[PDB]
Protein backbone atom coordinates (compact mmCIF):
# COMPACT_ATOMS: atom_id res chain seq x y z
CA UNK A 1 0.00 0.00 0.00
CA UNK A 2 1.32 3.30 1.37
CA UNK A 3 5.49 1.84 1.39
CA UNK A 4 7.06 1.53 -1.97
CA UNK A 5 9.75 -0.88 -0.49
CA UNK A 6 7.07 -3.17 -1.26
CA UNK A 7 9.26 -4.84 -4.37
CA UNK A 8 12.46 -4.63 -2.12
CA UNK A 9 11.13 -6.48 0.72
CA UNK A 10 9.19 -9.15 -1.73
CA UNK A 11 12.76 -9.86 -2.80
CA UNK A 12 14.52 -9.96 0.26
CA UNK A 13 12.38 -13.04 1.42
CA UNK A 14 13.43 -14.18 -2.17
CA UNK A 15 16.85 -13.93 -1.05
CA UNK A 16 17.00 -15.44 1.99
CA UNK A 17 14.48 -18.46 0.65
CA UNK A 18 16.56 -19.16 -2.56
CA UNK A 19 20.04 -19.08 -0.70
CA UNK A 20 19.16 -22.37 1.78
CA UNK A 21 20.42 -20.61 4.96
CA UNK A 22 17.50 -21.29 6.54
CA UNK A 23 18.61 -21.39 9.81
CA UNK A 24 20.46 -18.09 9.50
CA UNK A 25 17.44 -15.75 9.10
CA UNK A 26 18.42 -13.83 12.85
CA UNK A 27 21.94 -14.18 11.19
CA UNK A 28 21.14 -12.78 8.11
CA UNK A 29 19.17 -9.14 9.19
CA UNK A 30 22.08 -8.97 11.39
CA UNK A 31 24.66 -8.64 8.83
CA UNK A 32 22.71 -6.07 6.37
CA UNK A 33 21.53 -4.04 9.96
CA UNK A 34 24.58 -1.54 9.42
CA UNK A 35 23.82 -0.58 6.05
CA UNK A 36 20.48 -1.72 5.13
CA UNK A 37 18.91 -0.95 8.86
CA UNK A 38 16.11 2.31 7.72
CA UNK A 39 14.98 -0.84 4.89
CA UNK A 40 14.58 -3.48 7.61
CA UNK A 41 12.88 -1.05 10.48
CA UNK A 42 9.54 -0.48 7.65
CA UNK A 43 7.25 -2.66 9.44
CA UNK A 44 4.93 -0.82 8.21
CA UNK A 45 5.65 -2.31 4.86
CA UNK A 46 5.83 -5.73 6.04
CA UNK A 47 2.46 -5.93 7.57
CA UNK A 48 0.93 -4.26 4.27
CA UNK A 49 2.30 -6.94 2.50
CA UNK A 50 1.08 -9.79 4.89
CA UNK A 51 -2.61 -7.86 5.35
CA UNK A 52 -3.11 -5.89 2.59
CA UNK A 53 -4.50 -7.61 -1.64
CA UNK A 54 -1.63 -7.57 -3.55
CA UNK A 55 -4.06 -5.45 -6.68
CA UNK A 56 -4.95 -6.38 -9.79
CA UNK A 57 -1.33 -7.13 -12.45
CA UNK A 58 0.80 -8.55 -9.48
CA UNK A 59 1.21 -11.80 -8.02
CA UNK A 60 0.43 -12.97 -4.82
CA UNK A 61 2.84 -14.59 -2.68
CA UNK A 62 2.90 -17.98 -1.35
CA UNK A 63 2.48 -19.78 2.09
CA UNK A 64 6.23 -19.81 1.97
CA UNK A 65 6.92 -16.54 1.18
CA UNK A 66 4.92 -15.34 3.35
CA UNK A 67 6.33 -17.84 6.17
CA UNK A 68 10.05 -16.55 5.65
CA UNK A 69 8.85 -12.68 5.87
CA UNK A 70 7.00 -13.19 9.27
CA UNK A 71 10.67 -14.92 10.64
CA UNK A 72 12.46 -12.23 9.30
CA UNK A 73 9.98 -9.80 10.21
CA UNK A 74 10.23 -10.75 13.87
CA UNK A 75 14.20 -10.74 13.93
CA UNK A 76 14.43 -7.05 12.63
CA UNK A 77 11.53 -6.74 15.93
CA UNK A 78 14.59 -8.41 17.95
CA UNK A 79 17.42 -6.33 16.85
CA UNK A 80 15.51 -2.99 16.86
CA UNK A 81 14.68 -3.09 20.30
CA UNK A 82 17.61 -5.44 22.02
CA UNK A 83 19.74 -3.21 19.75
CA UNK A 84 22.42 -6.32 19.83
CA UNK A 85 23.10 -9.35 17.76
CA UNK A 86 21.16 -12.37 18.39
CA UNK A 87 22.62 -15.25 19.45
CA UNK A 88 25.47 -16.64 17.40
CA UNK A 89 27.42 -13.44 16.86
CA UNK A 90 28.25 -11.92 19.99
CA UNK A 91 28.21 -1.52 24.75
CA UNK A 92 26.04 1.32 22.73
CA UNK A 93 26.81 5.09 22.15
CA UNK A 94 24.37 8.17 22.61
CA UNK A 95 23.21 8.03 19.10
CA UNK A 96 22.27 4.72 19.22
CA UNK A 97 20.76 4.44 22.70
CA UNK A 98 18.23 7.19 21.61
CA UNK A 99 17.57 5.52 18.15
CA UNK A 100 16.52 2.56 20.22
CA UNK A 101 13.99 4.14 22.27
CA UNK A 102 12.31 5.80 19.18
CA UNK A 103 12.39 2.06 17.97
CA UNK A 104 10.63 0.53 20.47
CA UNK A 105 7.67 3.45 19.86
CA UNK A 106 7.65 2.99 16.35
CA UNK A 107 7.46 -0.81 16.83
CA UNK A 108 4.95 -1.06 19.63
CA UNK A 109 2.78 1.58 18.13
CA UNK A 110 2.47 -0.31 15.23
CA UNK A 111 2.16 -3.80 16.37
CA UNK A 112 -0.77 -2.70 19.10
CA UNK A 113 -2.46 -2.06 16.39
CA UNK A 114 -1.59 -4.90 13.60
CA UNK A 115 -0.36 -7.56 15.45
CA UNK A 116 -4.39 -8.81 16.26
CA UNK A 117 -4.73 -8.85 12.51
CA UNK A 118 -2.02 -10.32 11.82
CA UNK A 119 -2.84 -12.97 14.04
CA UNK A 120 -6.78 -12.72 12.68
CA UNK A 121 -5.42 -13.55 8.99
CA UNK A 122 -3.20 -16.86 10.00
CA UNK A 123 -5.23 -18.29 13.13
CA UNK A 124 -5.16 -21.82 11.28
CA UNK A 125 -1.08 -21.46 10.84
CA UNK A 126 0.80 -22.94 13.87
CA UNK A 127 4.28 -22.49 12.28
CA UNK A 128 3.03 -18.38 11.34
CA UNK A 129 1.74 -17.88 15.18
CA UNK A 130 4.32 -19.34 16.98
CA UNK A 131 6.77 -16.76 15.33
CA UNK A 132 3.79 -13.85 15.44
CA UNK A 133 3.67 -14.16 19.44
CA UNK A 134 7.31 -13.41 19.83
CA UNK A 135 6.90 -9.84 19.58
CA UNK A 136 4.78 -8.89 22.59
CA UNK A 137 8.01 -9.17 24.81
CA UNK A 138 9.60 -6.42 23.00
CA UNK A 139 6.76 -4.25 23.46
CA UNK A 140 6.77 -1.37 25.90
CA UNK A 141 3.84 -1.71 27.77
CA UNK A 142 2.72 1.67 29.04
CA UNK A 143 1.71 3.20 25.98
CA UNK A 144 -1.53 0.57 26.20
CA UNK A 145 -2.59 3.31 28.69
CA UNK A 146 -0.84 6.38 27.81
CA UNK A 147 -1.84 6.08 24.39
CA UNK A 148 -5.23 4.82 25.65
CA UNK A 149 -5.25 2.09 23.30
CA UNK A 150 -6.66 -0.45 25.33
CA UNK A 151 -9.27 -1.09 22.90
CA UNK A 152 -6.67 -3.31 20.88
CA UNK A 153 -5.52 -4.88 24.41
CA UNK A 154 -8.62 -6.61 23.92
CA UNK A 155 -8.46 -7.42 20.76
CA UNK A 156 -5.17 -9.35 20.99
CA UNK A 157 -6.68 -11.37 24.20
CA UNK A 158 -9.46 -11.98 22.09
CA UNK A 159 -7.38 -13.56 19.16
CA UNK A 160 -5.09 -15.18 22.17
CA UNK A 161 -7.67 -16.68 23.13
CA UNK A 162 -8.58 -18.06 19.63
CA UNK A 163 -5.27 -19.29 18.54
CA UNK A 164 -5.55 -21.74 21.96
CA UNK A 165 -9.19 -22.91 21.61
CA UNK A 166 -8.01 -24.22 18.12
CA UNK A 167 -4.33 -25.48 18.16
CA UNK A 168 -2.93 -28.20 20.06
CA UNK A 169 0.44 -27.68 18.75
CA UNK A 170 2.88 -28.17 21.53
CA UNK A 171 4.94 -25.07 20.81
CA UNK A 172 1.95 -22.75 19.65
CA UNK A 173 0.64 -23.70 23.41
CA UNK A 174 4.42 -22.58 24.55
CA UNK A 175 3.80 -18.83 22.95
CA UNK A 176 0.55 -18.43 24.10
CA UNK A 177 1.58 -19.28 27.78
CA UNK A 178 4.74 -17.13 27.71
CA UNK A 179 2.72 -13.97 26.27
CA UNK A 180 0.08 -13.90 28.85
CA UNK A 181 2.61 -13.81 31.26
CA UNK A 182 4.47 -10.75 29.49
CA UNK A 183 0.84 -8.55 29.12
CA UNK A 184 0.89 -9.79 33.51
CA UNK A 185 4.10 -7.96 33.63
CA UNK A 186 2.92 -6.72 37.00
CA UNK A 187 4.72 -3.65 35.58
CA UNK A 188 1.84 -1.01 36.61
CA UNK A 189 -1.71 -0.08 33.94
CA UNK A 190 -2.46 -3.04 32.35
CA UNK A 191 -1.68 -5.73 35.04
CA UNK A 192 -5.82 -5.70 36.09
CA UNK A 193 -6.90 -5.85 32.52
CA UNK A 194 -5.64 -8.45 31.31
CA UNK A 195 -6.08 -11.05 34.92
CA UNK A 196 -9.58 -10.71 34.02
CA UNK A 197 -8.95 -12.35 30.53
CA UNK A 198 -6.70 -14.72 31.91
CA UNK A 199 -8.97 -16.29 34.48
CA UNK A 200 -11.82 -16.59 31.87
CA UNK A 201 -9.82 -18.31 29.97
CA UNK A 202 -8.96 -20.82 32.36
CA UNK A 203 -12.07 -21.28 33.84
CA UNK A 204 -13.59 -22.12 30.34
CA UNK A 205 -11.46 -24.89 29.95
CA UNK A 206 -11.22 -26.42 33.72
CA UNK A 207 -14.90 -26.84 33.02
CA UNK A 208 -14.56 -28.73 29.50
CA UNK A 209 -11.87 -30.92 31.19
CA UNK A 210 -13.27 -31.72 34.36
CA UNK A 211 -16.46 -32.35 32.77
CA UNK A 212 -14.82 -34.74 29.66
CA UNK A 213 -12.71 -36.69 31.84
CA UNK A 214 -16.30 -38.28 33.54
CA UNK A 215 -17.08 -39.18 30.26
CA UNK A 216 -13.74 -41.03 29.75
CA UNK A 217 -14.39 -43.02 33.22
CA UNK A 218 -14.55 -44.08 23.01
CA UNK A 219 -12.06 -42.48 20.32
CA UNK A 220 -13.32 -39.03 20.62
CA UNK A 221 -13.75 -39.23 24.30
CA UNK A 222 -9.91 -39.58 24.24
CA UNK A 223 -9.53 -36.32 22.26
CA UNK A 224 -11.10 -34.69 24.14
CA UNK A 225 -9.68 -35.32 27.32
CA UNK A 226 -5.92 -34.74 25.84
CA UNK A 227 -6.58 -31.57 23.92
CA UNK A 228 -8.38 -29.48 27.21
CA UNK A 229 -5.30 -30.81 29.31
CA UNK A 230 -2.60 -30.43 26.96
CA UNK A 231 -3.62 -26.65 27.29
CA UNK A 232 -4.20 -26.39 30.53
CA UNK A 233 -0.33 -28.05 31.15
CA UNK A 234 1.56 -25.21 29.30
CA UNK A 235 -0.28 -22.46 30.93
CA UNK A 236 -0.37 -24.17 34.53
CA UNK A 237 3.87 -24.23 33.66
CA UNK A 238 3.98 -20.22 33.65
CA UNK A 239 0.71 -19.37 35.39
CA UNK A 240 -0.21 -20.06 38.97
CA UNK A 241 -3.36 -22.52 38.61
CA UNK A 242 -3.26 -23.28 42.62
CA UNK A 243 -6.33 -21.70 42.91
CA UNK A 244 -7.84 -24.04 40.49
CA UNK A 245 -8.09 -27.88 41.37
CA UNK A 246 -6.38 -29.12 38.86
CA UNK A 247 -4.20 -31.71 40.68
CA UNK A 248 -7.52 -33.72 41.59
CA UNK A 249 -8.44 -35.07 38.35
CA UNK A 250 -4.54 -35.47 37.42
CA UNK A 251 -3.95 -37.74 39.84
CA UNK A 252 -7.51 -39.41 38.99
CA UNK A 253 -6.21 -39.80 35.57
CA UNK A 254 -2.86 -41.06 36.37
CA UNK A 255 -4.35 -43.61 39.30
CA UNK A 256 -6.35 -45.52 36.88
CA UNK A 257 -3.67 -45.51 34.15
CA UNK A 258 -1.78 -47.52 36.50
CA UNK A 259 -4.38 -49.91 38.06
CA UNK A 260 -5.73 -50.93 34.58
CA UNK A 261 -3.29 -49.59 32.05
CA UNK A 262 -6.28 -48.99 29.78
CA UNK A 263 -4.45 -45.08 29.49
CA UNK A 264 -3.10 -43.87 26.16
CA UNK A 265 0.77 -42.91 26.25
CA UNK A 266 0.34 -39.20 25.18
CA UNK A 267 -2.53 -38.27 28.00
CA UNK A 268 -0.13 -39.89 30.75
CA UNK A 269 2.30 -38.18 29.59
CA UNK A 270 0.46 -34.88 30.12
CA UNK A 271 -1.14 -35.38 33.42
CA UNK A 272 2.20 -35.88 35.20
CA UNK A 273 3.54 -32.98 33.16
CA UNK A 274 0.70 -30.91 34.73
CA UNK A 275 0.81 -32.58 38.45
CA UNK A 276 4.20 -31.38 38.35
CA UNK A 277 3.61 -28.20 37.95
CA UNK A 278 0.99 -27.38 40.46
CA UNK A 279 3.42 -29.34 42.91
CA UNK A 280 5.79 -26.87 42.09
CA UNK A 281 3.69 -23.75 42.08
CA UNK A 282 2.30 -25.35 45.53
CA UNK A 283 5.67 -25.05 47.04
CA UNK A 284 6.46 -21.13 45.82
CA UNK A 285 3.79 -20.29 48.26
CA UNK A 286 4.79 -21.92 51.17
CA UNK A 287 8.12 -21.11 50.39
CA UNK A 288 7.76 -17.30 50.42
CA UNK A 289 5.34 -16.70 52.83
CA UNK A 290 5.23 -17.51 56.75
CA UNK A 291 3.30 -21.13 56.52
CA UNK A 292 1.61 -23.22 59.34
CA UNK A 293 2.83 -26.65 59.83
CA UNK A 294 -0.18 -28.27 58.23
CA UNK A 295 0.64 -26.78 54.85
CA UNK A 296 3.66 -28.30 54.89
CA UNK A 297 2.16 -31.45 55.81
CA UNK A 298 -0.20 -31.82 53.35
CA UNK A 299 2.27 -30.72 50.17
CA UNK A 300 4.38 -33.60 52.25
CA UNK A 301 1.86 -36.14 51.81
CA UNK A 302 1.31 -34.74 48.18
CA UNK A 303 4.49 -35.03 47.20
CA UNK A 304 5.12 -38.34 48.71
CA UNK A 305 1.93 -39.35 46.57
CA UNK A 306 3.30 -37.96 42.76
CA UNK A 307 6.71 -39.49 43.44
CA UNK A 308 4.95 -43.09 43.93
CA UNK A 309 3.30 -42.85 41.08
CA UNK A 310 6.50 -41.44 38.92
CA UNK A 311 7.92 -44.89 40.39
CA UNK A 312 5.11 -47.04 38.87
CA UNK A 313 5.26 -45.85 35.57
CA UNK A 314 8.91 -46.24 35.35
CA UNK A 315 7.69 -49.58 34.27
CA UNK A 316 4.78 -48.47 31.96
CA UNK A 317 4.72 -50.20 28.43
CA UNK A 318 4.87 -46.99 26.60
CA UNK A 319 8.40 -45.44 26.21
CA UNK A 320 7.32 -41.94 26.03
CA UNK A 321 5.72 -42.80 29.62
CA UNK A 322 8.84 -44.20 30.83
CA UNK A 323 10.87 -41.14 29.97
CA UNK A 324 8.69 -38.15 31.21
CA UNK A 325 7.76 -40.13 34.38
CA UNK A 326 11.97 -40.63 34.60
CA UNK A 327 13.00 -36.80 34.34
CA UNK A 328 10.50 -35.41 36.64
CA UNK A 329 11.71 -37.74 39.30
CA UNK A 330 15.48 -36.44 39.06
CA UNK A 331 14.46 -32.77 39.00
CA UNK A 332 12.11 -33.24 41.93
CA UNK A 333 14.84 -35.06 44.06
CA UNK A 334 17.14 -32.43 43.27
CA UNK A 335 14.70 -29.81 44.35
CA UNK A 336 13.36 -31.58 47.20
CA UNK A 337 16.89 -32.15 48.23
CA UNK A 338 19.36 -31.21 50.87
CA UNK A 339 19.82 -28.14 49.54
CA UNK A 340 16.08 -27.20 49.73
CA UNK A 341 17.17 -26.14 53.50
CA UNK A 342 20.14 -24.12 52.64
CA UNK A 343 19.41 -20.75 53.00
CA UNK A 344 18.08 -20.51 56.47
CA UNK A 345 14.94 -22.20 55.51
CA UNK A 346 15.60 -24.94 58.21
CA UNK A 347 11.66 -24.80 58.50
CA UNK A 348 11.18 -27.34 55.89
CA UNK A 349 12.65 -30.49 56.91
CA UNK A 350 9.74 -32.73 56.56
CA UNK A 351 9.04 -31.58 52.75
CA UNK A 352 12.97 -33.04 52.07
CA UNK A 353 12.83 -36.23 50.53
CA UNK A 354 15.51 -38.49 50.88
CA UNK A 355 15.39 -41.45 47.99
CA UNK A 356 15.93 -44.90 49.10
CA UNK A 357 18.32 -47.44 47.73
CA UNK A 358 15.40 -49.55 46.06
CA UNK A 359 14.05 -46.49 43.84
CA UNK A 360 17.90 -45.16 43.61
CA UNK A 361 18.46 -48.56 41.55
CA UNK A 362 15.42 -48.06 39.16
CA UNK A 363 16.52 -44.78 37.90
CA UNK A 364 20.39 -45.98 37.86
CA UNK A 365 17.98 -49.30 35.63
CA UNK A 366 16.52 -46.59 33.18
CA UNK A 367 19.28 -44.77 32.55
CA UNK A 368 20.88 -49.10 31.35
CA UNK A 369 17.98 -49.37 28.78
CA UNK A 370 17.08 -46.27 27.17
CA UNK A 371 20.75 -44.43 27.62
CA UNK A 372 23.58 -47.11 26.74
CA UNK A 373 21.98 -49.05 23.64
CA UNK A 374 23.11 -50.43 20.30
CA UNK A 375 18.91 -38.49 9.92
CA UNK A 376 16.56 -35.87 10.83
CA UNK A 377 15.70 -38.26 13.75
CA UNK A 378 18.83 -39.79 15.04
CA UNK A 379 20.39 -36.58 15.84
CA UNK A 380 17.05 -35.90 17.44
CA UNK A 381 16.87 -38.88 19.44
CA UNK A 382 20.91 -37.73 20.64
CA UNK A 383 19.76 -34.89 22.49
CA UNK A 384 16.80 -36.70 23.64
CA UNK A 385 19.63 -39.49 25.12
CA UNK A 386 21.63 -36.89 26.39
CA UNK A 387 18.86 -35.08 28.44
CA UNK A 388 18.64 -38.16 29.99
CA UNK A 389 22.05 -39.03 31.60
CA UNK A 390 22.69 -35.44 32.38
CA UNK A 391 19.79 -35.27 34.63
CA UNK A 392 20.78 -38.77 36.64
CA UNK A 393 24.44 -37.33 36.37
CA UNK A 394 23.52 -33.98 38.32
CA UNK A 395 22.14 -36.81 41.02
CA UNK A 396 25.15 -38.58 41.35
CA UNK A 397 27.12 -34.88 41.66
CA UNK A 398 25.04 -33.91 45.10
CA UNK A 399 25.40 -36.70 46.94
CA UNK A 400 21.40 -37.59 46.04
CA UNK A 401 21.78 -40.80 45.07
CA UNK A 402 24.76 -43.61 46.19
CA UNK A 403 27.39 -42.87 43.30
CA UNK A 404 29.54 -46.22 43.77
CA UNK A 405 27.46 -48.21 41.66
CA UNK A 406 26.73 -45.44 38.91
CA UNK A 407 30.04 -44.45 38.67
CA UNK A 408 31.86 -48.25 37.96
CA UNK A 409 29.26 -48.04 35.43
CA UNK A 410 29.79 -44.98 33.42
CA UNK A 411 33.58 -46.05 33.01
CA UNK A 412 32.39 -49.09 31.12
CA UNK A 413 30.14 -47.60 28.95
CA UNK A 414 32.62 -45.26 27.77
CA UNK A 415 32.78 -47.10 24.26
CA UNK A 416 29.95 -44.49 23.03
CA UNK A 417 32.27 -42.34 20.99
CA UNK A 418 31.75 -38.81 22.87
CA UNK A 419 27.84 -39.49 22.75
CA UNK A 420 28.17 -39.12 26.10
CA UNK A 421 31.54 -38.52 26.52
CA UNK A 422 31.62 -34.90 27.64
CA UNK A 423 28.88 -35.53 29.85
CA UNK A 424 30.51 -38.88 31.63
CA UNK A 425 34.06 -36.88 31.27
CA UNK A 426 32.31 -34.05 33.77
CA UNK A 427 30.50 -36.29 36.26
CA UNK A 428 33.47 -38.35 36.78
CA UNK A 429 35.59 -35.11 37.62
CA UNK A 430 33.30 -34.12 40.09
CA UNK A 431 33.95 -37.17 42.46
CA UNK B 1 26.92 -27.71 26.20
CA UNK B 2 27.31 -29.37 29.19
CA UNK B 3 27.02 -26.19 31.33
CA UNK B 4 23.84 -25.32 30.28
CA UNK B 5 22.52 -28.99 31.27
CA UNK B 6 24.11 -28.88 34.21
CA UNK B 7 23.14 -25.57 35.05
CA UNK B 8 18.97 -26.21 34.04
CA UNK B 9 16.45 -29.16 34.73
CA UNK B 10 15.58 -31.74 32.55
CA UNK B 11 11.78 -30.40 32.67
CA UNK B 12 12.23 -26.82 31.45
CA UNK B 13 10.45 -24.08 33.64
CA UNK B 14 9.34 -21.27 31.27
CA UNK B 15 8.45 -19.29 34.55
CA UNK B 16 11.66 -18.02 36.53
CA UNK B 17 9.86 -17.91 39.89
CA UNK B 18 10.08 -21.99 39.17
CA UNK B 19 13.44 -22.07 37.93
CA UNK B 20 15.04 -21.09 40.86
CA UNK B 21 13.69 -23.94 43.00
CA UNK B 22 16.08 -25.94 40.58
CA UNK B 23 18.99 -22.85 40.51
CA UNK B 24 19.34 -21.84 44.54
CA UNK B 25 20.38 -26.00 44.49
CA UNK B 26 23.65 -25.87 42.22
CA UNK B 27 26.32 -23.15 42.30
Amino acid sequence: SMSPNGNLIRMLVLFFLESELHEHAAYLVDSLWESSQELLKDWECMTELLLEEPVQGEEAMSDRQESALIELMVCTIRQAAEAHPPVGRGVLTAKERKTQIDDRNKLTEHFIITLPMLLSKYSADAEKVANLLQIPQYFDLEIYSTGRMEKHLDALLKQIKFVVEKHVESDVLEACSKTYSILCSEEYTIQNRVDIARSQLIDEFVDRFNHSVEDLLDDDDIYNVLSTLKRLTSFHNAHDLTKWDLFGNCYRLLKTGIEHGAMPEQIVVQALQCSHYSILWQLVKITDGSPSKEDLLVLRKTVKSFLAVCQQCLSNVNTPVKEQAFMLLCDLLMIFSHQLMTGGREGLQPLVFNPDTGLQSELLSFVMDHVFIDEANKIEALHKRRNLLAAFSKLIIYDIVDMHAAADIFKHYMKYYNDYGDIIKETLSKT
Amino acid sequence: GVEKLFSLPAQPLWNNRLLKLFTRCLT
